[PDB]
RNA sequence: AGGAGUGGAGUGUGCGGCUUAAUUUGACUCAACGCGGGGCAACUUACCGGCUCUGAAGGAUGCCUGUGAGUGCAUGGCAUGAGGCAUGCGGCGGUGGUGCAUGGCCGUUUUAAAUGGAUGGCGUGAGCUUUGUCUUAAGUUGCGUAAGAUGUGAGACCCUUUGACGGUGUUCUACGGAGCAAGGAGGGGAUGGAAGAGAACAGGUCCGUUAUGCCCUGAGAUGAGGCGGGCUGCACGCGCACUACGAUAGAUGGCGCUUCUGCCUGCUGUGAGGGAUGAAGCUGUGUAAGGGGCUUCUGAACGUGGAAUUCCUAGUAAUAGCGGC
């Protein structure tokens, strides 16, 4: 029959990194508490590294 | 306490190994040059010959006969010329 | 499916050291020594037959692979320094 | 039981490993194989006719058979030991001649010049007799069989198990598969190497009064 | 010459016909029909109805791709991190077709007894070496003959087991052998099997096989999974079986035990013989069952079967059973 397409993120990689004076990298969007500091969790209780396991609703 | 056990599928080459070891153990620590002869063991299967469903239907039963002899001669460190035989299934416990 | 590249170099290591391999043809389960699914090995060793590295000899639900001279000489320049 | 439950799983492994060696040793005159699964290293003996070509230089080709035979038997890497040998009489093996007639038919020779090249290699080795059969699409689209006998055979009896030697082979031409069967009668030998050390049961010889 | 039956009844399950969304198919005198080791709830499974996947070698040309190719996310933004899309030559898969393109293996004539070289002789030559006769399970032996000897097959051999050989006496013989006795653990191929030259058949199998030529099929695939249905449908014709039609019997007890399919026996004097079909209630296996068991009730057809017709010579036929697959 037919299948569904997808949407991609080209510039959204720069979520909140704010290049400031002294290279003050402003990091927002706190990551999964049960995972590394680099895996920024999805908004509203969803995570990314775990397919759906990490769910931090705050 | 030595205990030699034999077993194999053909018998014309199990009697040789139970006679070639007759003389190379005669003049040694042990004696009573004899070997018990237990009764054999049998395993059977019955099947159809026809490879489809045509003809007269014809059956045939196969057998796996197994002879086996025993040895009981207590000695102390008296061998590897037993391990040089092609078909007999030597056992040494 | 796309066999992950971390698994491809795993397989080309066993072919160098041992120079052989034995693959039970099914889809379920894992390889005994390599802990990789049988379905990754079956997809990947269809490309080492087109190139001309190994040769398969299938017998009784098992396929035995054997390395070849052109294959042994080729894997040197990728895993030997 | 116990003995008749391992003697059938042992033999069920000899039927498969023997099925692989004769495919990876096609062009080397493979004759037989023998498996003894009670040792420290599991012995495996191979009788062939090209020892310095099945092994390969540096034994690169022998250290592959040892790793594939250890994966199958489920043992450590260095717990199995392959030993190569060489046939005594190349001309008396019925499975070596069955493949020599088969490498010719892939070589453009006709099946008459190829069969007779394998009937006189059984005379020179002093065999009592030898029969050959060829059946397929030999020269067209209608199939037939042809026999070629050059001696004395024996078909019924109990000695047939010891005095005959069989061998099959098939060739995959551009038309379709062809069959080949070879049967050889081994000569009586009192020592027991070339042929058996048994006289046939219906031979009576009367001594001399001296 | 005899014994037990089949063909008639009710059930078990194979085949035809009709029907159906589909009721997947092969085999048709012997030599198709409880046969495909074919006792199918799923799987088996080849068929029918929806849904999901690719489990799509590698080159070539155009196009797109680290400034993100794709993939998992029960919800839409993060996570992983290198191939994708379009044409074609090709590799690969198929219980898709042809057994009248083949191999291998089975069946049938054959449970028969038949055949191949070389010497001599006979024919210009192919070619023949015959048509007898006694005995045997047997071209198995013996005689007669322009023929005399040697192989394969039968026998010996093997499962297998006390040197048992028509040996001894007796009655017939063509000197090949046959009957009847004794003695004997065993008697006339010691019993029963296994085996079985060289030819033939358009015999059966491509649905058994990573056996195989050619044709057919290729992503909304004739490939791979998952779920329901079917192969078990029922006016009728046929083949193999199981249970009966009763007193030489049925019911109920006792005796034998780790044995047995027997033995003794208060009731029934005849539809208390027979046990199909259906009802209500209890239970086992399994993901799924009014299929499988048990208890009370219901209780058919059947009164030893028309023309035809099958198997059988002794520890066998027929009766009653227990193992295994
Ligand atoms: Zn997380």
């Amino acid at each position: 029959a037919k299948i569904q397409d997808k949407e991609g993120i080209p510039p959204d990689q720069q979520r909140l990194i704010f290049a400031g004076k002294q290279l003050e990298d402003g990091r927002t969007l706190s990551d999964y508490n049960i995972q590394k500091e680099s895996t920024l969790h999805l908004v509203l209780r969803l995570r990314g590294g775990g397919a759906k396991k990490k769910k931090k609703d705050f | 306490k030595v205990c030699i056990d034999m077993a194999s599928l053909e018998e014309k080459q199990i009697n040789k190994v139970c006679r070639e070891f007759y003389e190379y153990g005669k003049t040694f620590i042990d004696d009573l040059q004899r070997e018990t002869v237990l009764p054999k063991k049998v395993e059977s299967i019955t099947t159809l010959r026809n490879p489809s469903g045509q003809g007269t239907k014809k059956w045939s039963r196969y057998k796996m006969i197994v002879h086996l002899r025993n040895f009981y001669l207590e000695a102390t460190h008296q061998v590897q010329f037993l391990r040089n035989f092609p078909h007999v299934e030597i056992n040494l416990s | 499916m796309l066999v992950p590249t971390a698994n491809k170099y795993k397989i080309k290591r066993r072919l160098l050291e041992k120079k052989a391999l034995l693959l039970e043809d099914t889809v379920l389960g894992n390889h005994r020594d390599l802990e990789i699914p049988n379905l990754h090995l079956k997809i990947f060793m269809k490309t080492m037959i087109s190139y001309g590295y190994v040769q398969r000899i299938h017998v009784w639900r098992h396929s035995y692979f054997l390395l070849t001279p052109l294959g042994e000489s080729r894997l040197r320049e990728e895993l030997v320094f | 039981d116990q003995v008749l439950e391992r003697f059938m799983k042992n033999g069920l492994m000899n039927a498969e490993l023997k099925e692989f060696f004769e495919k990876a040793l096609v062009n080397e005159g493979f004759s037989t194989m023998e498996l003894r699964m009670q040792e420290t290293p599991i012995k495996i003996i191979l009788k062939v006719a090209k020892p310095h070509e099945a092994i390969g230089e540096k034994k690169f080709r022998l250290r592959q058979f040892q790793h594939l035979a250890a994966q199958r038997l489920e043992v450590p890497d260095e717990s199995v030991e392959i030993v190569v040998e060489k046939v005594h009489e190349k001309g008396l093996c019925a499975l070596i001649q069955a493949n020599f007639i088969r490498e010719k038919i892939l070589g453009g020779v006709q099946y008459r010049r190829a069969v007779n090249m394998a009937l006189k290699t059984a005379r020179h080795a002093k065999a009592q007799g030898c029969q050959i059969i060829v059946s397929g699409k030999l020269k067209g689209q209608r199939a037939k069989s042809v026999k070629f006998q050059d001696g004395v055979l024996i078909h019924s009896g109990d000695a047939v198990k010891d005095y005959i030697n069989t061998g099959y082979a098939t060739v995959e031409t551009k038309q379709g598969v062809i069959g080949i069967q070879v049967r050889i009668m081994l000569p009586y030998d009192p020592e027991g190497v070339l042929g058996p050390n048994y006289p046939l049961p219906d031979r009576i010889t009367i001594l001399e009064p001296s």
